[PDB]
């Protein structure tokens, strides 16, 4: 059994987690069997946080009220110097200061397409000076649930690698997140999405501009996209200056007499696609597509 | 031999195998060619019905309408330079074909699983089958996510369903396989 | 949208899942424009429960009050029967009749060998005729817990992948079992359990038989096993007729100066090794060694 | 050129940039070679300080103690029929004593990650090799389970462990590496 | 299910079609099961016939001569620590069974391409289902260098020898299904 | 095309590769667009050989007859110097000198054991300095050979994938090796080899002592080896000091009766076999068996 | 980190190391920097000198000329809609670089190798990084065949071309290098 301290051990009151505030009983102990070789009064048994002096007893019990430790860890090592041989190091501990757990104030779920893994984002908050487990949890109208645990101490979101499919586009799924230290837990109030609020339609992947075969003004633009969408709009802003763009397109993949400036100089054109006119987010605009 | 010829009989097989058992399974449910009524997903969004064809039967070329999603994706299962664009326009939209119906049986099979017993449940090699054929069909393929629910849907209506798309998608396998063997010779 | 119901659609009341005893209003209802072509009254519009007939009504809208429903699904099809032409079926229902969910009474986590994964086993009790999921919950000293969820509707065991290294022998770890069905919820009591409870020593792999390199009655025994055992127990019982085996052999990986017969008739030998005397389970006994 | 002689010297070299590693990260944590002391764990268990010599080195026999664990797991490294008794144990022992370190460094691994902060954690590539040259070693090689603690242990005494592990293991890696290069030439 | 089953159900379904073929190809070669000796190559060398045994018909052990053969070779099939000696004697003289197989039915194929004309050769399928099992079967599994000759051997004595050996062979086939099916259950 | 020399080209009379003895008229010419860029009777066209001066000229054209060239490769590089420029590489040439090539004197063609993959192996002779092909050709009775070429400068042997199955145990294989190199060709003679001169029984694999299942001197060696064998060997000879090992043994895997020392000292063990006694090598001894 | 950027960053320290051995083996050969012109065999076919430039330096975008072999091969290096033209042409261009110089360094190695002793001949590993690379950038990627001559060329010219295109390589490295950075980033 290999054991990292052999000349004596040291004990923490009340533990080596502490809330911020709280003050730590450092003692150390010797064992009697160990000790300095030749018994004189010039030897000591110190004790150090961060190689700093905190305390010296001649005798082997040695005990220290550290106070107003900071957020962090401080490493208290208690050597013991003999008479004329160097300092051994004995046995030391580790003090890790933390505070109670942030609750997550706003939690979102985002699913990307119509075919996309479900994936929650939330605000940590203040870092407490510990170990995080993040618990996200999905449950459908009844309760059924999909859970999934993110261990990493900072996480920017969890994601659901389950799809989920909607039994009705009118649904209602409920999700939590929870962050437990060994201080305490604190849980997001549970936050009810419907479907179409989830779901964020893919930005138009393809874009043709064709002037309706013809040397004619008239513009017709043969884009395609994710197949549920009921809506679209189209940017017709001349390249050199913004101006407006229609907020809504008729539902056709490809444009159909488009009004278009009668010069052939090169315009920027972006467009998005709406799955729900009533609760679905904007696409994003697809990349421009240069005259 | 053609490896996708042999992708695609094995999946006209692997149909034929897993129509016979939802017969089996479905005693009550209407499942007979002749009380289910044929309906394609694929009505409008694909053009595997005008393009895979003989190039001796397609000459007027006025009915592919204006190269209708003419993607040409370039795969494995031909070669960039080795054939006429009306069977690359063909390849592309079998390719989709294949995609349309992965995407839905995933989404029936994760219902039929929450069922308390196991009378029916999609064949796992059938699906394995389709993806592997799409794999060759074009290189950018992508994997269907695994797909999942967290309420339970009426199972009458996904057992009715499962009988109309499995009829119709056995036809769609003729006709693939069809276009194989005339890749081949 | 491929449509399963097309002619007409059946709502059921209050929903597909009831509790066992509660009565369900399957009503059939035809929607206006479909019918039969030609208005008759012979036309009949009837509602079949594993295809025998529960109610006719002439008219498009059918009202039924099923009760006395056992456990199990009953596919309620609803038929239109016209003057000449052939019953054309136009929608229908699947019951899932149900129960509360058991409690699991007994829950028992047992760990194969110092190095191995903890599974936990329980007793589902009846069977709910309905989908039922299986939470496998382990929570350490503080809280920290580990969350796995067995979805097949049975399951023998669920086993946790990580391996529990125990921060001291003695430390308590507990671990809980939820059973969640569309009807109800039942959750295990709380099972505590130190890391000696749950770990089991493996039966020692190894085994040799010396006579004290020797003609001599006197046996040595060389088997080999997990390093961590502090105790030990050996076969001495003569093959023919199984007498007495020692409580515990000395903390030996190789027996030395056992008593064994004169003869040397072929004898069977079983080993068994305990982790801990206090509170180890006891190894399964080896592969009998002939002679 | 022999392969795993090949994984020997890789080890070797691992360990030497994890050391490195190890006295950069520890400032205050005494992990200077004067200053930790050396203590073996395979102690007693394994016989690779006496069953690993050139052939010249041992003669008597004798000291090789009743065939001590001489369990001659047969391995790719050599061939069954290919070297002596004497090299064959030493294989067994060198494996044995690989599946002894690699237990423990993923325990104390398991430890490091529960720390607020990242000060060291065991490298990933040495665990590698360890599994690598093990692999090659004996065929039934044993893959350690993923190990994890549901408590926070005290972080300064798995760190003070941690180098009086890696300083001995340091040493037994040059002893491997020494016998590889024997079996080469 | 057993995996190493499967492979044994595999191998007496392949002898029994390549089986089919011999007798349909040698029309006049005579090759039906009456008017073909029983030969069998590995009457003496291995203990298969009497090792390969359920535990309950065998008891006496007297006849098992002296463990014959005794190599008891460690295999993927089983596991090291899983089931008796009377099954690890098994499954090494099986290994050894489909190794003399194996060999010589290689020979006669390097002999029968020679052939001016293709009346026959061996199932490439069925070697190779072969191979497999052994892989399974013995850890140290030898592959047979490709073999093949400088000069043209009479072809009628190897026909007949074909059909002996196949019709001895798939008598084997069956009683490594035997002990395939008494292991998984 | 990226061109190696630009400012001029340098011929070799007759050639690069030339026989030990013969003189090559290394000619520096320089294109006439390409030279000094000041006329001035300074600038010189030198010619180097491992940079050292062999001939200059002012003129363009340039001529040198070098003779007694050493076997090897000599590099003549041809440089010009101008008037204050520092000296500009412009071309040059690597000449070998070679010999013809040395006939293989003797060739031999080993399998190991019944199932092996016939080697075989040749005396090169003289090094020449040039690039050297081997050619080993193995033919049966009836003429059909099979061919394969070691392209490497050196090789220790050829070795055929295919294994030589013989169609009866008395037949004539012939192998020939061939050498071709720029200069010239060498081809050993035809050497016949039986099939039981080709095959080498393997050394016996196993090895077991049993003193006749009693402490009788008299002992019993069970090893096995490859099937094919009519005859062996046994070591009998005392560890101590080896006497004398019987030269036959009967077709017994497993020896009988074997007489043995009475003392239980340690003794090795070694064995061999022979496949054919008439015209079969005999098998290596097996690796030694302490006691 | 950007994969290809990895292949990148490995294919620079390669040439770096080549190039080193290519100077030390040819002593008299003339291969220090100030010695060997600048000349790149791919100076009219590709457009990767102005299309692999950062977003910010390209605007006005008429020196792009007439999309120059603008073949826009798609590759796993990027994705399909992840970035501009500017990229993709980009792209495109280095893996032709990588063809042009990869078929050239192959006839030079297989005319190296013939010369009776070994002065130099080109790293197998900086051969496995070009062509590992390629894959990466186009999926339609082509293994060059093996080359070999009948005759033996003479050494000089191709030790002086050697030396000539190393030096260009290593610039056309540096350009790829900085691409894939300003990928990743
Ligand atoms: C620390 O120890 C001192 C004396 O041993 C005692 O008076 C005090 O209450 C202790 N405080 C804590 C927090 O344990
Ligand atoms: C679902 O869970 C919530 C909170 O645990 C509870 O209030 C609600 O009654 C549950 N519903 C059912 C049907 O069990
Ligand atoms: C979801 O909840 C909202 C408000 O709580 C309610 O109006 C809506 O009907 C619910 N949807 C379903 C399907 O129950
Ligand atoms: C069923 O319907 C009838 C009449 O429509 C009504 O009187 C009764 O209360 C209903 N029962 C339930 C359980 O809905
Ligand atoms: C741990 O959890 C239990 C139940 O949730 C609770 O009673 C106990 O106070 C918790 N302990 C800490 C330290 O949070
Ligand atoms: C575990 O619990 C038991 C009883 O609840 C208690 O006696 C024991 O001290 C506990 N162990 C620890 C380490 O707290
Ligand atoms: C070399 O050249 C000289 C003069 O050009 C000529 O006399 C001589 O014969 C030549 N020798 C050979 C071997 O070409
Ligand atoms: C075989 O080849 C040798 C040499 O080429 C020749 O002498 C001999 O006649 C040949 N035999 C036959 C049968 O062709
Ligand atoms: C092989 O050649 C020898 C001498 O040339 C001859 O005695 C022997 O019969 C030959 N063997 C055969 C099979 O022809």
């Amino acid at each position: 059994k290999i054991d990292a301290c052999k000349r004596g051990d040291v004990t923490v009151k009340p533990s080596h987690v502490i809330l911020l505030g709280s003050t730590v009983n450092i003692t150390c102990s010797l064992k009697p069997r160990q000790g300095c070789f030749h018994y004189s009064r010039r030897n000591k048994l110190i004790l150090y946080k961060f190689d700093r002096r905190i305390n010296f007893h001649h005798g082997h019990s040695l005990n220290s009220q550290v106070t107003g430790l900071p957020l962090g860890t401080t490493l208290f090592v208690c050597k013991l110097a003999c008479i004329n041989s160097d300092e051994i190091q004995i046995c030391g501990a580790e003090i890790f200061v933390g505070v109670a757990p942030e609750q997550p104030q706003n939690l979102s779920c985002i699913q990307k397409g119509e075919q996309g893994t479900v994936a929650c984002t939330w605000e940590r908050g203040r870092d407490t000076h510990l170990y995080t487990e993040y618990t996200l949890q999905l449950s459908g109208p009844k309760n059924l649930t999909w859970q999934k645990q993110c261990k990493d101490i900072y996480c920017d979101y969890l994601d659901f690698g389950i799809n989920l499919t909607p039994e009705s586009p009118e649904s209602n799924f409920t999700a939590k997140v929870t962050a437990v230290n060994s201080l305490g837990s604190s849980s997001s109030l549970p936050s009810t999405f419907t479907f179409l609020d989830i779901v964020r339609p893919l930005p138009p992947w393809d874009i043709r501009i064709k002037f309706q075969k013809a040397s004619v003004s008239r513009c017709t633009l043969y884009w395609r996209d994710e197949g549920l969408v009921l809506l679209n709009r189209l940017r017709y802003r001349p390249s050199n200056s913004r101006l407006w763009n229609m907020v809504n397109v008729t539902k056709a993949k490809g444009r159909h007499d488009l009004l278009d400036l009668k010069p052939f100089t090169e315009y920027e054109f972006q467009i998005s696609s709406k799955l729900h006119l009533y609760k679905g987010s904007w696409s994003d605009w697809s990349e421009s597509l240069r005259a | 031999m053609f490896p996708c010829l042999h992708h695609s009989q094995n999946l006209l097989r692997a149909v034929s195998n897993m129509l016979q058992k939802a017969r089996q399974t479905l005693e009550f449910y209407p499942c007979t060619s002749e009380e289910i009524d044929h309906e394609d997903i694929t009505k409008d969004k694909t053009s595997t019905v005008e393009a895979c064809l003989p190039l001796e039967l397609t000459k007027n070329e006025s009915c592919l309408n204006s190269r209708e999603t003419s993607f040409i994706t370039n795969g494995s299962c031909l070669a960039s330079r080795k054939t006429s664009f009306m069977m690359a326009l063909c390849l592309s939209s079998i390719y989709e074909d294949l995609k349309m119906y992965q995407v839905e049986f995933k989404t029936m099979n994760a219902k039929l699983l929450m069922d308390p017993k196991r009378q029916i449940f999609l064949d796992q090699n059938m699906l394995a089958v389709i993806d592997e054929l799409m794999q060759a069909l074009n290189f950018n393929s992508e994997t269907v996510p695994q797909k999942s629910s967290l309420e339970e849907p009426d199972f009458y209506k996904t057992k009715i369903k499962l009988c109309i798309l499995l009829h119709a998608f056995r036809i769609r396998a003729v006709t693939i396989d069809r276009v194989m063997s005339y890749l081949n010779a």
